[PDB]
């Protein structure tokens, strides 16, 4: 999924936030990897996205 | 964690003057931590400079630099950049931009990896 | 001269209170109670406390 810069922190168990409560909400007992990475130059424009 | 951390700028100044450092980052580590700069004078010990966390909110300062250095970040190369002025005959020293991989920095002491080190030298 | 039986009550229960009151020690962590090492602290290192 794409998501805010600052968010990624709360994609992480135990976090809270509008992500970590109305879009998407890891378990405490979560096991498993997370990557990210910026995407600006794609996923962006000076058109607007 | 494998971060490699790529240092540019440097040279002999005049006292006064402004000059040009900036630490550019490559690799992967476990988060988006903070970011800073520590300096080495000759015959002395290294201590750090200052602390800007990775997204721009909140900066740190040590006292003796304090509204005579700061620190910014690129919007689009993910290298951070630092402005200074009024440089004195104390600044000549080796700077290394260093990374602190955690959210939430709380004290200097901890420090997981060092750059190459940019001898700065400024005199009449 | 009933000294011996008036020992084996005191060295009962006095034994007893001393476990008793090692219930309250911290034992090396931050909070003996449990709702502050639970609802103050995030659980992946609350659970080492």
């Amino acid at each position: 999924f794409v998501i805010r810069g600052d968010e990624v922190r709360q994609i992480a168990p135990g976090q809270t936030g509008n992500i970590a409560d109305y879009n998407y909400k890891l378990p405490d007992d979560f096991t498993g990897c997370v990557i990210a990475w910026n995407s600006n130059k794609l996923d962006s424009k000076v058109s607007g996205n | 964690s494998a971060v490699q951390l790529q240092a540019s700028g440097g040279g002999f100044v005049q006292p006064g003057g402004s000059l040009r450092l900036s630490c550019a980052a490559s690799g992967w580590a476990e988060t988006f931590g903070h970011m800073g700069w520590f300096r080495q004078a000759p015959g002395k010990e290294r201590e750090f400079v200052s602390a800007i966390d990775w997204w721009d909110t909140v900066h740190y300062y040590a006292d003796s630099v304090k509204g005579r250095f700061t620190i910014s970040r690129d919007n689009s190369k993910n290298t951070v950049y630092l402005q200074m002025n009024s440089l004195r005959a104390e600044d000549t020293a080796t700077y290394y931009c260093a990374y602190w991989d955690m959210d939430y920095l709380q004290n200097s002491i901890p420090v997981d990896y060092w750059g190459q080190g940019t001898q700065v030298t400024v005199s009449s | 001269a009933l000294g011996k039986l008036q020992d084996v009550v005191n060295h009962n229960a006095q034994a007893l209170n001393t476990l008793v009151k090692q219930l309250s020690s911290k034992f090396g962590a931050i909070s003996s109670v449990l709702n502050d090492i639970f609802s103050r602290l995030d659980p992946p290192e609350a659970e080492v406390q």
